């Protein structure tokens, strides 16, 4: 030995670099860990692998060490001098131990450490300065763990940390300044946590921080200390218990681009809430029943997806779409609207749901110059009249839902060739419509059943199975037609 | 397009007649053809409406000719006529069929 | 064939008895000689400007006279004299602008008489005077501004009448007083707007009354007279709401319609005591807040009531309900359920947009008719594990957009629809195994989609000879 | 059934995994196969969840490690990495760079 070494017995052995090697440990069962193991190693690998303690005889000297996986392991301590002939180690993987705690000493001054794993153990207590001298250290799981408050201690030397997972814990409280130090921090995961209260100022620590993620946990109410993360890009506290999202929530966090907040209990959203969010591209918010008025969306236009359901608006402001360009999809269903805004500002605009409204009328310009719409769905509204040209510059049309809609007549002109028809509901809509003036019908909604018989009732390999499955949906469709 | 016609489809025969006549629509075929009449052919009855005058199947059991539909205009010979619907026997009271079958 | 006229098509009738057919021949005046013996007399589409200043009588066995379509103005006092036995007279789609004011008198075998379509206003009084056979009137698509009351007062023999698309907007009480053999009245389509609270007092045999398409304000309470009432139908107007007692004095009602009127508010007694009733549907009554009492009303085969704000059921609310097939109480605000179990028959249950947290053991248990399920977008934390295992018909789950976890799949094998969206916290896999005759599916991740396997020549060769388990394969849907 | 495996199908392979072990999803002609491992391979990162582990493929353009989804722990050769994101030049340069790739 001492430089000659072969591979460890039952282990297999692979060369990485030149002159470095690559040693496969991992499910064989071991008591203790490979014996008479060699330098050159670069890589070392025991994994699922019943060591009950590492080792009475201690393998430094593999100074070239760059990862060691001790994962899957019965370890439920480390001893001091453990990793000290470690220079090289750059990844640490301690996961799925019986960890109570970390290293109290261990992991000290392990100079180029740059990703260490400690989750899936049960460690609750993280005693300080056991992570000093940790220069490198970039990326650090303790999820899985048995945690009950931040280690605002211990974290006060990882200034140099970027990512960071306290998730599926135990965490109930975040005191102000929990995360001073870590000024680098980029990303922090604390979902699946019982955190229930949070400090003011519980995150002015970190400048850098670009995601927040405090979903799956007992929030009561919007985290105020938000407004102190400036960078902060996604943000999450969904499946929370949070009533409201107050007035100028998000002022302090612009350049937010994604923001999750469903399966919380939402009633109410200030005016002014989602102001100032110029690289949001989403927003939806359902059953938010205390809402009255149209929010204000002012200095945020890149909002392609607009869904609203659930409230109580009872009208939409004149120039409504002068705030909204580059919007595709409109979804206001289940609202108390009765007259309808221009919408021809709001181009671009793919889809449109307005059902269950108490709209009385469809006006001339409501819909005029959509040259992208395909979908439009007014089903279970009040409309008694419709103006003839209405639907007149609707080329891109091919979805048309009028459901329940007390209507007698109907707009032909332009609208030809359409997918979809529906016109269930309306009792006084009685007359024939042709299958002329109407092609490429295909799924046809009717009040009644004599108008339904009047449409006829009664190179590469192997991506051939795609085209296949592409050319069996459409084909084998002939018109359909309910009454 | 047809006689008494003023829409008309080649395919599906008249779609819609002169302002106070019947659309009859039949669906024997398995096809839809439209025939414009200034009434009903037996087994139907009219029905006037603001937009469409619509003739209609009255399926109603052993009646030859209906008001509506639910109420009977003529029985079938052998079945008795009693407010505007047909028995064997008459429900209550009179009841009494004259040399007529109509209980009164 | 003389008798018949020329030009004209005849048939028998009875033995030696004749039906004429002299309809679309572009008469200027009707048939000259013709022949006695004529049970059956067919003018219409025929210019007709004047019935005659030689009109035919003595056709003594005329049963039918059609003359629609003649553009007559008017009808001589003695136009029907000489016929006898006249039992259905037709005077359709001509331009009368009143109802003859002499001409049908006395014509005691007069059974049905059709004025529709005509432009009469005027009603004159004791017009129908000696109509003693009459059963059946058609006035519809008429100019009428008021009901003749004084004209009906002698039709007391009436069966059926219509007085639709005309412009009557009040009735007053006791309008049709003297019409007490009347059946069936329509009405539909008028101006409607105010009614007394008397004015259907007079006929006591009617069955059906018909005001749809009318412009009232407020529920019809004259409606309380007519105990033999049994189809009712007031939609399309502008009724706010039903108030309570409302069908009190007319049980045995079998069809109610009140659709397309922009009802809010329900009374709770208000659909009591009619066991012949099978359907009720109540959409969009904001206002109720309280499940209805249907007490002697078991006989409900389909209820639905949505978009409203009834926070609980009854504890007993099925001991109400038997024969029931279909529950939509979609879009309300339950949050605690009732049994169920007493409610066999039923074959679907919607309750979807609702505030419901938790399914019990017993909210479903024994419903072995049950097919469809729908529990969408409510906040249904937890399943109890057996809530699930006694329903051997059910086919069609949905509980998509909840706040579940997890599953209890115990029973529930084989079902034909499986909806899952919307639970975010559902991510572990799930077998195409305990699960076949799935045939479509919804599924919160792709991954799970992926799961039920939704993710030159010689290869169209491959094509047709493994057909039919690619399109075995093409069997099921999954959307992510 | 398999290593580390509690629930297995012939077709499907794995279908749930030991308590805190990471299922692996690829798709082995039109069929899903799953395997079980103590952590993901590369192109995938860990996520732990209450009910699932799963290793979640990383779409991050230039990227061959990450630590989620929008951060990336190792950049491609040749591609400088900053904030857990890559690019070509480091916007800020002065704490870039030394001999290595790594702003
Ligand atoms: C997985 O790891 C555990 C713990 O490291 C192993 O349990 C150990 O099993 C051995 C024999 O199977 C036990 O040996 C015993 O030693 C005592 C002296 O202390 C002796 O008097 C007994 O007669 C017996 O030989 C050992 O005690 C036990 N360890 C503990 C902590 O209980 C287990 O064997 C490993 N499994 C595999 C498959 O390697
Ligand atoms: C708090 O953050 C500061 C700034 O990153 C850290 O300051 C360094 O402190 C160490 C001593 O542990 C010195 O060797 C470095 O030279 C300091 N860097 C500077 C001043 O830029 C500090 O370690 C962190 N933790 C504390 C103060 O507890
Ligand atoms: C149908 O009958 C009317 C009378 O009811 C005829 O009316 C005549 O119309 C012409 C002009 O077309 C007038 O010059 C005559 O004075 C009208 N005569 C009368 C008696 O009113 C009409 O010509 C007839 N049309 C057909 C096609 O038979
Ligand atoms: C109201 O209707 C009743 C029938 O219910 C009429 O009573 C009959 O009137 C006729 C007159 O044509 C008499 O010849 C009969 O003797 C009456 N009684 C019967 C038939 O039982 C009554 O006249 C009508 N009242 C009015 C004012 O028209
Ligand atoms: C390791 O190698 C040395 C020879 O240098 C030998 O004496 C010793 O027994 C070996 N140990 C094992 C466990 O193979």
């Amino acid at each position: 030995g001492v430089l000659l070494r072969g591979c460890p017995t039952h282990c297999h052995c692979e060369p990485d670099g030149r002159m470095l090697l690559r040693v496969d440990c991992s499910d064989l069962g071991l008591s203790e860990l490979p014996s008479n193991l060699s330098v050159f190693t670069s890589y070392l690998d025991l994994s699922m692998n019943n060591i009950s303690q590492l080792l009475p005889n201690p393998l430094p000297s593999l100074r070239f060490l760059e990862e060691l996986r001790l994962a899957g392991n019965a370890l439920t301590y480390i001893p001091k001098g453990a990793f000290t002939g470690l220079y090289s180690l750059k990844v640490l993987m301690l996961q799925n131990n019986q960890l109570r705690h970390v290293p109290t000493e261990a992991l000290q001054n392990l100079r180029s450490l740059q990703s260490l794993r400690l989750d899936a153990n049960h460690i609750s207590y993280v005693p300080p300065s056991c992570f000093s001298g940790l220069h490198s250290l970039r990326h650090l799981w303790l999820d899985d763990n048995a945690l009950t408050e931040i280690p605002v201690q211990a974290f006060r030397s990882l200034s140099a940390l970027q990512a960071m997972t306290l998730a599926l814990n135990k965490i109930h409280h975040i005191p102000d300044y929990a995360f001073g130090n870590l000024s680098s921090l980029v990303v922090l995961h604390l979902h699946n946590n019982r955190i229930h209260s949070l400090g003011k100022k519980c995150f002015d620590g970190l400048h850098s921080l670009e995601t927040l993620d405090l979903n799956y946990n007992n929030l009561d109410e919007f985290p105020t200390a938000i407004r102190t993360l400036s960078n902060l890009k996604e943000l999450g506290f969904h499946s929370n218990n949070i009533r409201s999202i107050p007035e100028k929530a998000f002022v302090g966090n612009p350049s937010l681009i994604t923001i999750h907040f469903y399966d919380n209990p939402i009633q109410f959203v200030g005016r002014s809430a989602f102001q100032h969010l110029p690289e949001l591209r989403t927003l939806t918010l359902n059953g938010a029943s205390q809402i009255t008025e149209f929010p204000d969306l002012t200095g945020t236009a890149n909002l392609e997806s607009l869904t609203l359901t659930g409230a109580q608006i009872s009208s939409l402001p004149q120039t409504v779409c002068n705030q909204l360009p580059n919007l595709q999809v409109l979804d206001l269903s289940y609202n108390l609207l009765e007259d309808l805004p221009s919408f021809s500002v709001c181009q671009k605009l793919q889809k449109i749901d307005l059902r269950h409204n108490e709209i009385y009328e469809i006006k001339v310009d409501t819909f005029q110059q959509l040259l992208s719409l395909r979908s439009l769905n007014l089903a279970w509204n009040k409309i008694a009249i419709i103006h003839p040209n209405a639907f007149s510059t609707l080329p891109s049309l091919i979805k048309l839902d009028l459901s329940s809609n007390l209507l007698s007549s109907f707009p032909i002109t332009g609208l030809h060739g359409l997918t979809h028809l529906k016109l269930t509901g309306n009792h006084a809509l009685q007359s024939l419509i042709s299958s002329e003036n109407f092609p490429e019908l295909k799924v046809i909604e009717m009040p009644y059943a004599y108008q339904c018989c009047a449409f006829g009732v009664c190179e590469r390999d192997l991506e051939d199975f795609l085209l296949d499955f592409e050319e069996d949906l459409k084909a084998l469709h002939s018109v359909q037609c309910s009454p | 397009c047809a006689k008494g016609c003023e829409l008309c489809s080649e395919v599906n025969g008249c779609l819609k007649c002169s302002p106070k006549l019947f659309i009859l629509l039949e669906r024997n075929d398995i096809r839809q053809v439209g025939v414009c009449l200034p009434s009903c052919p037996p087994g139907y009855f009219d029905a006037r409406n603001p937009d469409m005058n619509k003739c209609i199947k009255c399926k109603i059991e052993h009646c030859e000719a209906c008001f509506s539909h639910n109420f009977c205009t003529k029985c079938k010979e052998g079945l008795y006529l009693h407010k505007g619907r047909c028995y064997p026997a008459c429900p209550e009271g009179s009841s009494a069929a004259n040399g007529t079958m109509e209980c009164s």
